[PDB]
Protein backbone atom coordinates (compact mmCIF):
# COMPACT_ATOMS: atom_id res chain seq x y z
CA UNK A 1 0.00 0.00 0.00
CA UNK A 2 1.18 3.57 -0.98
CA UNK A 3 0.35 4.53 3.16
CA UNK A 4 0.84 8.60 4.03
CA UNK A 5 2.31 7.50 7.38
CA UNK A 6 3.24 11.09 8.91
CA UNK A 7 6.13 13.03 7.56
CA UNK A 8 6.29 15.01 10.51
CA UNK A 9 7.41 13.39 14.04
CA UNK A 10 10.07 11.49 11.82
CA UNK A 11 7.76 9.34 10.07
CA UNK A 12 8.42 9.64 5.87
CA UNK A 13 5.78 8.88 3.08
CA UNK A 14 5.78 5.49 1.43
CA UNK A 15 6.56 7.20 -1.94
CA UNK A 16 9.27 9.29 -1.02
CA UNK A 17 12.81 7.60 -1.33
CA UNK A 18 16.04 8.23 0.95
CA UNK A 19 16.58 11.50 -0.14
CA UNK A 20 13.51 13.98 -0.72
CA UNK A 21 10.29 14.45 1.68
CA UNK A 22 7.11 16.32 1.50
CA UNK A 23 7.17 20.01 0.25
CA UNK A 24 4.04 21.40 1.55
CA UNK A 25 3.11 20.48 5.30
CA UNK A 26 1.15 22.89 6.40
CA UNK A 27 -1.18 25.94 5.21
CA UNK A 28 -0.50 29.38 6.62
CA UNK A 29 -3.24 32.29 6.96
CA UNK A 30 -0.70 35.03 6.02
CA UNK A 31 -3.05 37.54 7.88
CA UNK A 32 -1.16 38.10 11.67
CA UNK A 33 -2.82 38.59 15.15
CA UNK A 34 -1.97 42.43 16.01
CA UNK A 35 -3.13 44.14 19.19
CA UNK A 36 -4.77 47.43 19.33
CA UNK A 37 -3.80 51.00 21.01
CA UNK A 38 -3.79 51.56 24.60
CA UNK A 39 -6.76 54.38 25.23
CA UNK A 40 -5.79 58.06 26.13
CA UNK A 41 -7.56 60.12 29.08
CA UNK A 42 -5.68 62.78 29.74
CA UNK A 43 -4.01 63.86 26.94
CA UNK A 44 -7.37 65.19 25.61
CA UNK A 45 -7.23 67.56 28.54
CA UNK A 46 -4.69 69.48 27.90
CA UNK A 47 -4.59 72.48 25.77
CA UNK A 48 -0.97 73.92 23.80
CA UNK A 49 0.84 77.27 24.88
CA UNK A 50 3.33 77.58 21.57
CA UNK A 51 6.75 78.66 22.24
CA UNK B 1 56.02 66.53 -25.74
CA UNK B 2 52.85 66.77 -27.13
CA UNK B 3 50.10 64.20 -25.37
CA UNK B 4 47.90 62.68 -28.23
CA UNK B 5 44.66 63.07 -26.21
CA UNK B 6 43.56 59.84 -26.75
CA UNK B 7 44.43 56.29 -25.10
CA UNK B 8 44.93 52.93 -25.81
CA UNK B 9 42.72 50.25 -24.93
CA UNK B 10 41.44 46.43 -24.67
CA UNK B 11 38.08 45.41 -25.08
CA UNK B 12 36.43 42.38 -23.12
CA UNK B 13 36.61 39.19 -22.88
CA UNK B 14 33.98 37.67 -24.85
CA UNK B 15 31.98 34.74 -23.03
CA UNK B 16 31.00 31.53 -24.24
CA UNK B 17 29.49 29.79 -20.73
CA UNK B 18 27.50 32.08 -19.71
CA UNK B 19 25.32 32.25 -22.72
CA UNK B 20 24.12 28.50 -22.43
CA UNK B 21 23.02 29.07 -18.64
CA UNK B 22 19.17 28.84 -18.83
CA UNK B 23 17.24 30.86 -16.35
CA UNK B 24 14.90 29.89 -13.35
CA UNK B 25 12.75 32.71 -11.89
CA UNK B 26 12.66 32.73 -7.99
CA UNK B 27 10.32 35.10 -6.29
CA UNK B 28 11.89 36.89 -2.86
CA UNK B 29 10.32 36.45 0.69
CA UNK B 30 11.08 32.63 0.21
CA UNK B 31 14.76 32.13 1.40
CA UNK B 32 17.94 30.80 -0.35
CA UNK B 33 16.70 27.25 -1.50
CA UNK B 34 15.45 25.88 -4.65
CA UNK B 35 13.86 22.85 -5.18
CA UNK B 36 12.16 20.29 -7.58
CA UNK B 37 11.23 16.58 -7.30
CA UNK B 38 12.34 13.88 -9.88
CA UNK B 39 9.97 10.78 -10.88
CA UNK B 40 12.88 7.89 -11.27
CA UNK B 41 11.16 5.34 -13.62
CA UNK B 42 9.12 1.29 -12.63
CA UNK B 43 12.50 -0.57 -13.82
CA UNK B 44 15.41 1.03 -13.18
CA UNK B 45 17.56 0.43 -10.31
CA UNK B 46 17.39 3.35 -8.48
CA UNK B 47 13.84 2.07 -7.52
CA UNK B 48 13.98 0.85 -4.12
CA UNK B 49 11.45 0.36 -3.19
CA UNK B 50 9.43 -2.31 -0.15
CA UNK B 51 6.05 -3.45 -1.83
CA UNK B 52 7.13 -6.57 -3.38
CA UNK B 53 5.46 -9.61 -4.04
CA UNK B 54 6.84 -12.35 -6.91
CA UNK B 55 4.23 -14.95 -8.71
CA UNK B 56 4.13 -17.21 -6.15
CA UNK B 57 2.62 -15.12 -3.67
CA UNK B 58 5.70 -14.38 -1.57
CA UNK B 59 6.90 -11.26 -0.64
CA UNK B 60 10.19 -10.22 -2.19
CA UNK B 61 13.03 -7.60 -1.30
CA UNK B 62 13.14 -5.60 -4.75
CA UNK B 63 9.53 -3.99 -6.32
CA UNK B 64 11.07 -3.52 -9.79
CA UNK B 65 10.23 -6.24 -12.07
CA UNK B 66 14.22 -6.25 -13.18
CA UNK B 67 16.72 -3.44 -12.98
CA UNK B 68 18.37 -1.99 -15.98
CA UNK B 69 20.13 -5.75 -16.42
CA UNK B 70 20.20 -6.62 -20.51
CA UNK B 71 20.87 -10.46 -19.28
CA UNK B 72 18.58 -12.60 -20.71
CA UNK B 73 18.26 -15.03 -18.23
CA UNK B 74 18.18 -12.39 -15.44
CA UNK B 75 15.16 -11.18 -17.86
CA UNK B 76 13.35 -14.97 -18.16
CA UNK B 77 13.87 -15.56 -14.24
CA UNK B 78 12.40 -12.19 -12.98
CA UNK B 79 9.19 -11.40 -15.77
CA UNK B 80 6.03 -11.31 -14.22
CA UNK B 81 3.67 -14.42 -15.26
CA UNK B 82 0.06 -14.71 -14.55
CA UNK B 83 -1.66 -17.73 -13.77
CA UNK B 84 -5.79 -18.30 -14.79
CA UNK B 85 -6.91 -18.02 -11.09
CA UNK B 86 -4.86 -15.11 -10.75
CA UNK B 87 -5.00 -12.73 -7.42
CA UNK B 88 -2.80 -10.83 -5.71
CA UNK B 89 0.59 -11.56 -7.48
CA UNK B 90 3.00 -8.88 -8.31
CA UNK B 91 3.05 -5.81 -7.22
CA UNK B 92 5.14 -2.92 -7.68
CA UNK B 93 6.78 0.45 -6.76
CA UNK B 94 7.73 3.68 -6.91
CA UNK B 95 9.94 6.31 -5.73
CA UNK B 96 10.52 10.57 -6.26
CA UNK B 97 14.32 12.29 -5.46
CA UNK B 98 14.96 15.96 -4.81
CA UNK B 99 17.16 18.45 -5.52
CA UNK B 100 18.34 21.93 -4.44
CA UNK B 101 20.75 24.70 -5.40
CA UNK B 102 21.24 28.26 -3.55
CA UNK B 103 22.43 31.50 -3.84
CA UNK B 104 25.38 32.94 -3.00
CA UNK B 105 26.29 36.83 -3.00
CA UNK B 106 29.60 38.82 -4.25
CA UNK B 107 30.92 42.54 -4.47
CA UNK B 108 34.25 44.64 -4.84
CA UNK B 109 34.85 48.05 -4.93
CA UNK B 110 37.49 51.24 -4.99
CA UNK B 111 38.05 54.55 -3.64
CA UNK B 112 38.95 57.99 -5.44
CA UNK B 113 40.53 61.37 -4.54
CA UNK B 114 39.10 64.61 -5.61
CA UNK B 115 42.75 66.10 -6.55
CA UNK B 116 43.49 63.36 -8.19
CA UNK B 117 39.79 64.39 -9.87
CA UNK B 118 40.72 67.80 -10.92
CA UNK B 119 44.40 67.84 -11.05
CA UNK B 120 44.69 65.07 -13.36
CA UNK B 121 45.85 65.97 -17.22
CA UNK B 122 43.98 63.64 -18.42
CA UNK B 123 40.25 64.25 -18.86
CA UNK B 124 37.32 61.61 -18.85
CA UNK B 125 39.66 59.12 -16.34
CA UNK B 126 36.74 57.92 -14.10
CA UNK B 127 35.31 57.31 -17.34
CA UNK B 128 38.19 54.75 -18.02
CA UNK B 129 37.70 53.61 -14.44
CA UNK B 130 34.08 52.56 -14.72
CA UNK B 131 34.80 50.25 -17.89
CA UNK B 132 37.90 48.01 -16.10
CA UNK B 133 35.43 47.54 -13.04
CA UNK B 134 32.60 46.29 -15.43
CA UNK B 135 34.92 44.53 -17.23
CA UNK B 136 36.49 42.87 -14.33
CA UNK B 137 32.91 42.36 -12.81
CA UNK B 138 31.97 40.55 -15.84
CA UNK B 139 35.04 38.30 -16.47
CA UNK B 140 35.18 37.20 -12.47
CA UNK B 141 31.20 36.01 -13.12
CA UNK B 142 32.23 34.01 -16.16
CA UNK B 143 35.04 32.22 -14.25
CA UNK B 144 33.04 31.28 -11.61
CA UNK B 145 30.22 29.89 -13.62
CA UNK B 146 33.03 28.13 -15.65
CA UNK B 147 34.64 26.81 -12.36
CA UNK B 148 31.16 25.35 -11.15
CA UNK B 149 30.16 23.62 -14.09
CA UNK B 150 33.64 21.81 -14.07
CA UNK B 151 33.61 20.78 -10.67
CA UNK B 152 30.17 19.28 -10.80
CA UNK B 153 30.75 16.74 -13.84
CA UNK B 154 28.80 13.97 -13.96
CA UNK B 155 30.71 11.96 -16.67
CA UNK B 156 34.61 11.95 -15.89
CA UNK B 157 36.77 10.07 -18.49
CA UNK B 158 40.69 10.04 -17.51
CA UNK B 159 42.89 9.89 -20.74
CA UNK B 160 45.77 7.23 -20.92
CA UNK B 161 45.75 4.59 -18.06
CA UNK B 162 45.08 7.23 -15.24
CA UNK B 163 42.41 6.65 -12.47
CA UNK B 164 42.32 10.24 -10.37
CA UNK B 165 44.04 13.30 -10.68
CA UNK B 166 47.53 12.61 -8.92
CA UNK B 167 47.66 9.63 -11.55
CA UNK B 168 47.67 11.64 -14.68
CA UNK B 169 51.16 12.26 -16.08
CA UNK B 170 53.12 12.37 -19.04
CA UNK B 171 55.69 10.66 -18.19
CA UNK B 172 56.47 6.69 -19.24
CA UNK B 173 55.08 3.66 -20.94
CA UNK B 174 51.52 5.37 -21.34
CA UNK B 175 51.44 9.31 -21.69
CA UNK B 176 47.89 10.63 -20.43
CA UNK B 177 47.01 12.31 -23.83
CA UNK B 178 44.08 12.41 -24.93
CA UNK B 179 43.41 9.50 -28.08
CA UNK B 180 40.10 8.42 -30.54
CA UNK B 181 38.98 5.94 -28.73
CA UNK B 182 38.15 8.30 -25.90
CA UNK B 183 36.66 10.90 -27.99
CA UNK B 184 34.72 7.43 -29.41
CA UNK B 185 34.30 6.32 -25.65
CA UNK B 186 33.21 9.41 -24.52
CA UNK B 187 30.26 9.55 -28.24
CA UNK B 188 29.49 6.25 -26.94
CA UNK B 189 28.45 6.88 -22.99
CA UNK B 190 26.38 10.31 -24.69
CA UNK B 191 24.62 7.88 -26.08
CA UNK B 192 23.73 5.75 -23.85
CA UNK B 193 22.84 7.89 -21.24
CA UNK B 194 19.95 9.46 -23.81
CA UNK B 195 22.02 12.75 -24.57
CA UNK B 196 20.28 14.89 -27.46
CA UNK B 197 22.25 16.47 -30.03
CA UNK B 198 22.72 19.63 -30.50
CA UNK B 199 23.67 19.67 -34.64
CA UNK B 200 23.28 18.05 -37.48
CA UNK B 201 25.10 15.90 -40.06
CA UNK B 202 26.69 18.01 -43.02
CA UNK B 203 26.77 16.90 -46.34
CA UNK B 204 28.71 17.84 -49.01
CA UNK B 205 28.80 20.82 -51.55
CA UNK B 206 29.38 21.34 -55.32
CA UNK B 207 32.61 22.47 -55.12
CA UNK B 208 35.80 20.75 -55.74
CA UNK B 209 37.83 19.93 -52.58
CA UNK B 210 35.35 19.90 -50.09
CA UNK B 211 35.11 17.09 -47.51
CA UNK B 212 31.82 15.84 -45.50
CA UNK B 213 31.85 15.64 -41.55
CA UNK B 214 29.08 14.52 -39.47
CA UNK B 215 29.51 15.23 -36.27
CA UNK B 216 26.76 16.22 -33.78
CA UNK B 217 28.02 17.64 -30.68
CA UNK B 218 29.64 20.56 -29.47
CA UNK B 219 33.01 19.82 -27.28
CA UNK B 220 34.81 23.28 -25.73
CA UNK B 221 38.74 22.93 -25.65
CA UNK B 222 41.48 25.03 -23.80
CA UNK B 223 43.70 27.14 -26.18
CA UNK B 224 46.50 24.99 -25.08
CA UNK B 225 45.21 21.55 -26.41
CA UNK B 226 44.47 22.70 -30.34
CA UNK B 227 48.14 21.37 -31.28
CA UNK B 228 47.67 18.00 -29.82
CA UNK B 229 44.17 18.07 -31.32
CA UNK B 230 45.54 18.68 -34.75
CA UNK B 231 48.25 16.38 -34.27
CA UNK B 232 45.84 13.04 -34.02
CA UNK B 233 45.69 10.53 -36.46
CA UNK B 234 43.01 7.93 -36.48
CA UNK B 235 42.46 4.23 -36.24
CA UNK B 236 43.86 4.20 -40.15
CA UNK B 237 46.74 6.25 -39.28
CA UNK B 238 44.84 9.26 -41.55
CA UNK B 239 44.23 12.73 -40.32
CA UNK B 240 41.83 13.18 -38.14
CA UNK B 241 41.32 17.04 -37.90
CA UNK B 242 38.94 18.49 -40.52
CA UNK B 243 39.07 22.31 -40.43
CA UNK B 244 36.66 24.71 -41.21
CA UNK B 245 36.98 26.03 -44.75
CA UNK B 246 36.55 22.96 -45.67
CA UNK B 247 32.92 22.37 -44.91
CA UNK B 248 32.57 26.40 -44.25
CA UNK B 249 29.89 25.85 -47.85
CA UNK B 250 26.90 23.85 -46.87
CA UNK B 251 26.75 24.86 -43.58
CA UNK B 252 27.04 27.60 -40.69
CA UNK B 253 30.17 28.22 -39.15
CA UNK B 254 29.59 28.41 -35.05
CA UNK B 255 31.61 30.89 -33.17
CA UNK B 256 35.18 30.35 -32.54
CA UNK B 257 34.96 26.89 -34.02
CA UNK B 258 38.70 25.33 -35.04
CA UNK B 259 37.59 22.10 -36.88
CA UNK B 260 35.69 18.92 -35.92
CA UNK B 261 37.22 15.82 -35.48
CA UNK B 262 35.18 12.07 -35.39
CA UNK B 263 31.71 13.79 -33.73
CA UNK B 264 32.74 16.70 -32.20
CA UNK B 265 32.75 20.13 -32.89
CA UNK B 266 35.71 21.36 -31.24
CA UNK B 267 34.88 25.14 -29.83
CA UNK B 268 38.27 27.21 -28.47
CA UNK B 269 37.59 29.42 -25.24
CA UNK B 270 40.29 31.70 -24.56
CA UNK B 271 39.37 31.87 -21.02
CA UNK B 272 39.53 28.09 -20.00
CA UNK B 273 40.94 26.99 -16.80
CA UNK B 274 43.09 24.01 -15.92
CA UNK B 275 44.36 22.84 -12.65
CA UNK B 276 47.88 23.53 -11.80
CA UNK B 277 50.09 20.70 -10.15
CA UNK B 278 47.46 17.94 -10.07
CA UNK B 279 49.32 15.50 -11.85
CA UNK B 280 52.32 13.23 -10.77
CA UNK B 281 55.76 14.58 -10.14
CA UNK B 282 58.03 15.49 -13.47
CA UNK B 283 61.34 14.08 -13.76
CA UNK B 284 64.10 14.93 -16.18
CA UNK B 285 62.22 12.74 -18.62
CA UNK B 286 59.70 15.48 -19.89
CA UNK B 287 59.12 14.58 -23.30
CA UNK B 288 57.75 18.28 -23.81
CA UNK B 289 54.29 18.47 -21.63
CA UNK B 290 53.32 21.96 -19.65
CA UNK B 291 54.40 21.66 -15.62
CA UNK B 292 54.09 23.40 -12.51
CA UNK B 293 55.87 23.98 -9.44
CA UNK B 294 54.12 22.96 -6.38
CA UNK B 295 56.07 23.18 -2.83
CA UNK B 296 59.33 23.20 -4.90
CA UNK B 297 58.26 19.99 -6.95
CA UNK B 298 57.53 20.29 -10.71
CA UNK B 299 53.91 18.37 -11.61
CA UNK B 300 52.11 17.82 -14.22
CA UNK B 301 49.12 20.36 -15.17
CA UNK B 302 45.82 18.52 -16.06
CA UNK B 303 43.74 20.17 -18.25
CA UNK B 304 40.29 20.39 -19.38
CA UNK B 305 37.70 19.17 -22.50
CA UNK B 306 33.42 19.68 -21.66
CA UNK B 307 30.87 19.04 -23.28
CA UNK B 308 27.86 20.46 -21.85
CA UNK B 309 24.71 18.80 -22.38
CA UNK B 310 20.57 20.07 -22.91
CA UNK B 311 19.06 20.98 -19.56
CA UNK B 312 21.58 20.10 -17.69
CA UNK B 313 21.81 22.88 -15.14
CA UNK B 314 20.07 26.40 -14.89
CA UNK B 315 20.84 29.65 -13.25
CA UNK B 316 18.60 30.69 -10.26
CA UNK B 317 17.55 34.53 -10.87
CA UNK B 318 16.76 36.72 -8.15
CA UNK B 319 15.85 39.76 -8.60
CA UNK B 320 17.71 39.91 -12.62
CA UNK B 321 14.54 40.48 -14.45
CA UNK B 322 14.77 37.18 -16.04
CA UNK B 323 18.69 37.10 -17.01
CA UNK B 324 21.34 34.78 -15.92
CA UNK B 325 23.12 37.50 -13.66
CA UNK B 326 22.08 41.99 -12.80
CA UNK B 327 24.84 44.27 -11.01
CA UNK B 328 23.96 47.07 -8.79
CA UNK B 329 26.16 50.00 -9.20
CA UNK B 330 26.88 52.87 -6.97
CA UNK B 331 28.51 56.38 -7.01
CA UNK B 332 29.00 58.84 -4.64
CA UNK B 333 31.23 62.27 -6.10
CA UNK B 334 33.35 63.85 -3.15
CA UNK B 335 31.53 66.87 -1.40
CA UNK B 336 29.52 68.17 1.30
CA UNK B 337 28.25 64.11 1.19
CA UNK B 338 31.39 62.48 1.96
CA UNK B 339 32.48 65.32 4.11
CA UNK B 340 32.91 62.51 6.81
CA UNK B 341 31.89 63.42 10.22
CA UNK B 342 35.64 63.26 11.71
CA UNK B 343 36.44 64.80 8.30
CA UNK B 344 34.62 67.82 6.61
CA UNK B 345 37.58 68.00 4.36
CA UNK B 346 35.62 65.46 1.70
CA UNK B 347 38.19 64.66 -0.92
CA UNK B 348 36.84 61.26 -1.39
CA UNK B 349 34.73 59.07 -3.10
CA UNK B 350 33.79 55.46 -4.12
CA UNK B 351 31.97 53.07 -6.57
CA UNK B 352 30.83 49.64 -5.78
CA UNK B 353 29.26 47.09 -7.33
CA UNK B 354 27.53 43.40 -6.25
CA UNK B 355 25.39 40.86 -7.62
CA UNK B 356 23.80 37.33 -6.36
CA UNK B 357 24.49 34.57 -8.24
CA UNK B 358 23.94 30.76 -7.66
CA UNK B 359 23.06 27.51 -9.77
CA UNK B 360 20.77 24.17 -9.93
CA UNK B 361 21.61 21.01 -11.10
CA UNK B 362 18.48 19.31 -12.63
CA UNK B 363 20.44 16.44 -14.37
CA UNK B 364 23.92 15.81 -13.64
CA UNK B 365 24.75 12.80 -16.10
CA UNK B 366 24.39 15.04 -19.22
CA UNK B 367 27.92 17.01 -18.32
CA UNK B 368 30.70 15.25 -19.83
CA UNK B 369 34.85 16.10 -19.18
CA UNK B 370 37.68 14.81 -20.15
CA UNK B 371 41.57 14.93 -18.64
CA UNK B 372 44.60 15.41 -20.47
CA UNK B 373 48.00 16.62 -20.31
CA UNK B 374 48.57 19.67 -22.65
CA UNK B 375 51.50 20.07 -24.75
CA UNK B 376 53.81 22.45 -24.69
CA UNK C 1 -2.66 70.39 18.04
CA UNK C 2 -4.64 69.01 20.77
CA UNK C 3 -7.66 71.05 19.07
CA UNK C 4 -11.07 69.41 19.43
CA UNK C 5 -14.89 69.83 18.65
CA UNK C 6 -17.65 68.81 21.04
CA UNK C 7 -19.62 66.86 18.46
CA UNK C 8 -17.87 63.80 17.14
CA UNK C 9 -19.34 64.42 13.81
CA UNK C 10 -17.69 67.27 13.21
CA UNK C 11 -14.02 66.10 14.47
CA UNK C 12 -11.84 66.08 11.66
CA UNK C 13 -9.43 62.88 10.67
CA UNK C 14 -6.57 62.62 8.01
CA UNK C 15 -7.22 60.52 5.10
CA UNK C 16 -5.24 59.68 1.95
CA UNK C 17 -6.52 59.22 -2.19
CA UNK C 18 -5.40 57.35 -4.74
CA UNK C 19 -5.45 59.10 -8.28
CA UNK C 20 -3.41 56.43 -10.87
CA UNK C 21 -4.66 53.56 -13.37
CA UNK C 22 -4.53 50.05 -12.15
CA UNK C 23 -5.56 46.69 -14.78
CA UNK C 24 -9.03 46.14 -12.94
CA UNK C 25 -9.53 43.15 -15.62
CA UNK C 26 -6.13 41.55 -15.88
CA UNK C 27 -6.20 41.25 -20.01
CA UNK C 28 -3.60 44.17 -20.21
CA UNK C 29 -5.40 47.61 -20.55
CA UNK C 30 -4.73 50.48 -17.69
CA UNK C 31 -7.76 52.22 -16.71
CA UNK C 32 -8.37 54.99 -14.30
CA UNK C 33 -8.94 54.68 -10.73
CA UNK C 34 -9.77 56.32 -7.50
CA UNK C 35 -9.14 54.61 -4.23
CA UNK C 36 -9.69 56.00 -0.81
CA UNK C 37 -8.77 55.22 2.74
CA UNK C 38 -8.34 56.21 6.25
CA UNK C 39 -6.23 54.16 9.08
CA UNK C 40 -6.03 51.04 7.96
CA UNK C 41 -9.98 50.29 6.21
CA UNK C 42 -10.55 51.26 2.44
CA UNK C 43 -13.36 52.68 2.07
CA UNK C 44 -13.53 54.22 -0.87
CA UNK C 45 -12.88 52.28 -4.89
CA UNK C 46 -14.20 52.95 -8.26
CA UNK C 47 -13.59 54.01 -11.81
CA UNK C 48 -12.27 57.52 -12.61
CA UNK C 49 -15.97 60.01 -12.40
CA UNK C 50 -14.62 63.19 -14.14
CA UNK C 51 -15.20 62.63 -17.76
Amino acid sequence: MLNYNAPTDGQKSSIDGANSDQMQTFFWLKKAIITARKEQYFMPLASVTNM
Amino acid sequence: FFWLKKAIITARKEQYFMPLASVTNMPKHYGKTIKVYEYVPLLDDRNINDQGIDASGATIVNGNLYGSSKDIGNITSKLPLLTENGGRVNRVGFTRIAREGSIHKFGFFYEFTQESIDFDSDDGLMEHLSRELMNGATQITEAVLQKDLLAAAGTVLYAGAATSDATITGEGSTPSVVSYKNLMRLDQILTENRTPTQTTIITGSRMIDTKVIGATRVMYVGSELVPELKAMKDLFGNKAFIETQHYADAGTIMNGEVGSIDKFRIIQVPEMLHWAGAGAQATGANPGYRTSMVSGQEHYDVYPMLVVGDDSFTSIGFQTDGKSLKFTVMTKMPGKETADRNDPYGETGFSSIKWYYGILVKRPERLALIKTVAPL
Amino acid sequence: QEFQISDPMRKRVVAYEYWGFWDIEGNGVLEPIVATWIGSTLIRLEKNPYP
